[PDB]
């Protein structure tokens, strides 16, 4: 009983964007799913309830009549996302609630970020290289939220790819790295960088 | 509104140790407090409900008390357990959280496995020379420099610090320097810690 | 007969219950929230105990509760009989 | 017969709430001084709920309230009967 | 016979309301300690309506209610059922 | 037959007090939690009063309710019933 | 269904005065009528309520048992006035209030001064005057609440009839006044000051 | 008795801006406040019941919150709304209002349209010898002095100022000099603006 | 219906004394009769009650189980007044309230007095004399509460009998005093001195 | 305990004035306050029950407020008004006074009719020689020293002041000098008011 | 009716330990047995409660599920002592509650001491000596709770048995004292040494 | 939770005298509060139940007030009434007790009876030479010093004070001086109290 929460990405200060959660688990008649959302470094906020049953949707305040929540076809329920402030940049979870007052299940939530700057490319740089020798890639002046796996998922260990830091240019350079034992250079080294918002797929090869 | 003051923002406390969580509801909200583990960048996750554990919740994990105050409490806090910890009211309409307060696991004292990077050809083309070093699996949190030449260099230095391991409680960094290619192309010597 | 006025009722509790905590949600500070606490909520009123502890501020909240009252109070007003009886024939 | 003792209930509540606001007002700190609010507390007399949010603070206040309570429980014994038949005559 | 009811209530009503103030008087904190207040005590007990602004914090006081309950509950339902007759017959 | 509905009725008020105390006790800031003042809740239950100076926070102590609701209300439907009569068949 | 006001002007400290609130509207039978008053430079303040279905009157401590509300024949409700002091200068709104506890309508509202000074009547002396050009009128030493409209009403427009000043001489000195294109001197400008504490009605003339 | 404290007493924020109006209650009154708008003159008109809107009141008006604190909010501030705006308790008897909070609407720095007016002959004769001087549609609120014969006149300087325009929120003043005809007969040159 | 108060005047330190209140008026079944206290220049304490029907007496803290309340026959209620501390010293009056918490009648009050000291009787020494003339008594070196009439009591005007003040040998010295126009002296002046706690009747004559 | 907190301890307001008199309750006690008026030496009497008049107290007398704020009041206030003035609760079990609020009555500045008296022969045989001096219906209360010889009495001082006339709003007073009869026979010339 | 605890002395931390309440008394159906506990000098602390009938324990937060009480039999009631810190070295008082919600009856009481520090056996060297003379012994290094009579419980008058004084070495050396008459020296005097936690009896004699 | 605040915590009162003993419960509690002696090393003994007397309790002993103040009082400290007085709530679950109360009494200035011991020979052949010095019922608490062969002796000197008498209200001490057996070789001569 798990929530797949599709949409949001990057919207002009005023504009729109729908936020999707569908159920895919044994799901009762009688479940609220609510809506909340976490700001940047920053805590929880309840926004918005609704019972897809009767389809009657409560907001908070901060969000007033500012969004709606829609309701049982498709076993989903959608955040309606109008007149957007740059405060509204944060990640959405949905959350289904029994009545009870309590979450028991959490969608992966997305990232709605709000500003009246353009989408940009990564560049995705490679750096190659004893011991465990390291070895990474720079994935460069980013706009907005940035995926990188190494060998399409493969391996995980030792691996450090770091936060978004926000470039003084104003664009999100990341730099991805892994940990190796040296007697692997024989071994693929290929740094997997995705986007929803720029549809990106960049694959960078890592010989010294 | 009700108003969930947890207490206190960020512990440091050392692993196996006792660690408490407080959260004082601004009126009597009832049993109806319900405590959430939110891992970096992962969602909530509950782990009371009505100060009564959840399925698969370790036993670590209890959570009493009334009045106005709520106690989470960790009988010896683990590795696995550097998180932000959430409150939530039920009692009156709208559910509100608390503030949050996050853990941080206190260990020996490490160092950094250093590895400075030179800028990609394909990125050097590019006009800019960015200079990455990298620094792995160190505690505490706390100092790297840069000298070209050895003249010290406070321009275009880009700190970023990694979530501490959910079994090492250690922290990776990545100091970047950022250079025109043509002030990179004028010297080539070069990250010496502290 | 009697199984009719037990379940009437317990159908009406459920009813109640789910409609308050529905009717109620929305209005900031409504204690009548949760089925759970609606549940008991929509017992206490049903037998006319009134405790006071929980009760709808919303319209629509007491508009529910006055349907919970009438058919509620009349259903269980049936198990009452319904025992008062079994206690009169036997002994 | 039955819509006799609904509408005299009906009227019984209005009657109640209608001298209530009237027989509050005036008094400091009256709570049910609003008819809207007057009638909810009219109901939840009549049923003998007795949840306690509101009620009368002045004499006149719970003379008016004994009026209700003495007219509008027998008024509202008289529907809950009613309800009582029907579903005993039916299954 | 239904003056008697009434009567007998009225009584009930007076008895309750005179021995719970004196039942509660010398209680620190007591509220039921005036037959004014008593009174409004006394009714709100036997029409089973229970608003919760007054009652007995003392054991004799609680004793005192109920008998006032006991008596006053069913006193109070002999004049419902006598005014429930009155509505009934005619019409 | 009317000893029969007075004891059952009897045991059920001490059944409730007995339960809800052991039901309740354990519950930070729970009220009903010593027999003396679990009897006087039991009781202003049974006879639907419902002042709400006490009431079980607890769901096992709810559950517990219920039943002293439903079998204490039809109980003492008996002894309301049996000083009813006892006024009618004598005056 | 709009209230309508009559009474009111100036009294003596300790005298008497009585208000009027006339219906005329749609008026259901269990609707209180209000009294609200406002403090030159001050908030509104509560004062008494009626039913004139049982004629039950409720009054401020402030007003105590100083006032009387009055009640249905003429659908009008009434606001006697005794032991008037300094501070009861101020303008007096009825207002309706159907049970429900908000006042959906408002008489206009009178003024009512309170002053051992007495009543005068003003001088009004003409402001006679290139692209838009300005002509207005003083209307000079008045006591108590003056009227002014330019052409018994027609004109309106870049009109600045001003609040009243206090004189230091203790009298109601104002200044109209009213924008214009200089093309109109050809036009009718004749400032209209009326008074009902003083039954004036002056009309004068700008030539310049 | 229950005591709805406003906050804050005045604004003066710019058009189409989000202006927030709040009302502390004394004590807990429910949903029993109501607000009101009263433009300068007229009477109090009301925006919101039950902090629910009324038929005719715009779309930019709402109202909300509860435990103590209810809150009207003006979603882009108009300039037909310099009003005073009222807060009313229905909860307990008596019914009570908040202090009162007054808007100003801020607008781009004008200047003013001025226009000095010579005493009437008729008033002349009366005795004494009233100058007006008429400044139009300026905005800020805020210096006109007067001087005879280039000499600075402190004597019978009377400044009124007007109710904002329900359209420019700009403001008139009228400076009056009132002289004894006798000597204003003694010099007549003539109100130099700042 | 009035209240009548026998009883009291001075004690040793731990000693006794019994208060007396008799109806004397239409007295209801179902009367509490109270007993308030006031020290020497302090407010009302209330102290007890009693219903004389069920013959039930509650006390104050203050007074604990120290003292006693009794009660049908002589419709009268009694302060038994054991283990006395010097705080005692006080007027003590008795009051009805009809159950419903205000003292509608009011007893005279009387004065306990409590000190280790022992009784006096007073000196009483003459103060003889135009215009008005004023002529007087001291009434000296008393202990404990003393009373003066002039003429029986048939005199009355322009008299200033003093305040009690406690002499610095530790004993209530007195002085009354009277104004008179001078004609009078032809009239009798003999100021009459009683007292309960030692037998006194003394009457001093003014000759100048 | 339920602690009515009266307001203020003292009044020294002119005849005819708007007199009030304050009393918070600790806690909401209903409307179970009744007020009294208790004249020097005499008994209480009840003014106000349920602040609702009692028969034969005048109309100058109301009393109103509620929440923990009662007031009684005295439209214009009067001579015969000087008096302590009493609050008195009864909601809770047991019934408690208020401190206690003094009146006293404003008037012109009057002076004191002086009638200074030698010791009686009686009391000169005593052995002790006590010499009263009067002063009468004066205002306000506040100066006499003695002299025997013209030279300054510190010595058997002992001045009484009387409660205000129930009319005139006056006050009289009698210092006493006592005396050695065999200090007072030493010298015999005599107390100079100011 | 009065209340046996067996159990109790020395534990190491984290270590475990049973303590015993065995009823002999007329023993209600109904009746909670409650644990108490204090601290060396401090305070009365509620720990938990247990109704032997239904078997239902309820615990403090201070001992939330660290400690077990379990229940009819042997008409007993016990408390299994878990996970033990430094803490809970303290006396442990059981009681009986009627469901009244006070404590009729107390149990003696033991001593549970928390420490990984090990237990030893008491030296014991007396102290031998007109009018009365004074004699006494020394009890001395011991660990943990230590019981001193004289002439096995007989005398017992002018006798100073003095608190446990921590050696600062780490040990409970004691001073047991008694006074008596110069006469008796002819007296036997023989101080008589207990304890559980190092099964000892030690009696030493006391001549000049 | 709920929080009995007793008052105050030591009393060092004159036999005979009033005693008075307050207990402040956080929020109302009814009367569900019970009274409790505890003499030094025996049981709590409860004294008052919802301050309504226990059997055999002493008339000494009584408990009143309500609000959120409890107050046990002692009409005439007795000697046997040293002990410390403890408050016990029943009105939320858990029950709790207060702080708690010690009660010294205070008496007529008394001396010590002085009785200073040599170490067991037993003791001496131990290694260690441990001399007491025995003080005997003495008033009040408050210097034994000691010096061998009259030099000032800070080494190894352990007071312990007892538990004041249940009859005397004295208190007695034993000062021990410990030592090195061939330090009390080196010099024996001997503890002036002071
Ligand atoms: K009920
Ligand atoms: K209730």
């Amino acid at each position: 009983v798990q929530l797949v929460e599709s949409g949001g990405g990057l919207v002009q200060p005023g504009g729109s964007l729908r936020l999707s959660c569908a159920a895919s688990g044994y799901t009762f008649t009688s479940d609220w799913i609510h809506w909340v959302r976490q700001a940047p470094g920053k805590g929880l906020e309840w926004i918005g309830e609704i019972i897809p049953s009767y389809g009657r949707a409560n907001y908070a305040d901060s969000v007033k009549g500012r969004f709606t929540i829609s309701a049982t076809s498709k076993n989903t329920a959608y955040l309606q996302m109008n007149s957007l402030r740059a405060e509204d940049t944060a990640v959405y979870y949905c959350a289904r609630e029994r009545g009870d007052g309590y979450f028991d299940y959490w969608g992966q939530g997305t990232l709605v970020t709000v500003s009246s700057a353009s989408t940009k490319g990564p560049s995705v740089f490679p750096l190659a290289p004893g011991g465990t020798a390291a070895l990474g890639c720079l994935v460069k002046d980013y706009f907005p939220p940035v995926t990188v796996s190494w060998n399409s998922g493969a391996l995980t260990s030792g691996v450090h790819t770091f936060p978004a830091v926000l470039q003084s240019s104003g664009l999100y350079s990341l730099s991805s790295v892994v940990t190796v034992p040296s007697s692997s250079l024989t071994q693929t080294y290929i740094c997997n960088v995705n986007h929803k918002p720029s549809n990106t797929k960049v694959d960078k090869k890592v010989e010294p | 509104d009700i108003q969930m003051t947890q207490s206190p923002s960020s512990l440091s406390a050392s692993v196996g140790d006792r660690v408490t969580i407080t959260c004082r509801a601004s009126q009597s909200i009832g049993t109806d407090i319900h405590w959430y583990q939110q891992k970096p960048g992962k969602a909530p996750k509950l782990l009371i409900k009505y100060a009564e554990s959840i399925s698969g919740v370790p036993s670590r994990f209890s959570g009493s008390r009334s009045g106005t105050d709520f106690t989470l409490t960790i009988s010896s806090l683990q590795p696995e357990d550097f998180a932000t910890y959430y409150c939530q009211q039920s009692n009156r309409w709208p559910f509100t959280f608390g503030q949050g307060t996050k853990v941080e696991i206190k260990r020996t004292v490490a160092a950094p496995s250093v590895f400075i990077f030179p800028p990609s050809d394909s990125q050097l083309k590019s006009g800019t020379a960015s200079v990455v070093c990298l620094l792995n699996n160190f505690y505490p949190r706390e100092k790297v420099q840069w000298k070209v030449d050895n003249a010290l260099q406070s321009g275009n230095s880009q700190e970023s610090v990694t979530e501490q391991d959910s079994k090492d409680s250690t922290y990776s960094l990545s100091s970047t320097l950022t250079l025109s290619k043509a002030d990179y192309e004028k010297h080539k010597v070069y990250c010496e810690v502290t | 007969c009697a199984g009719a006025a037990t379940v009437l009722l317990v159908i009406v509790l459920l009813a109640g219950s789910y409609l308050a905590v529905l009717a109620e949600r929305g209005a900031p500070g409504a204690q009548l929230i949760t089925y759970p606490r609606a549940l008991w909520w929509s017992v206490v009123t049903a037998t006319t105990v009134g405790y006071g502890d929980l009760y709808p501020v919303t319209l629509w909240g007491r508009c529910v509760a006055v349907v919970v009252m009438v058919a509620g109070i009349t259903s269980f007003g049936l198990v009452t009989a319904a025992l008062a009886t079994w206690f009169v024939g036997q002994c």
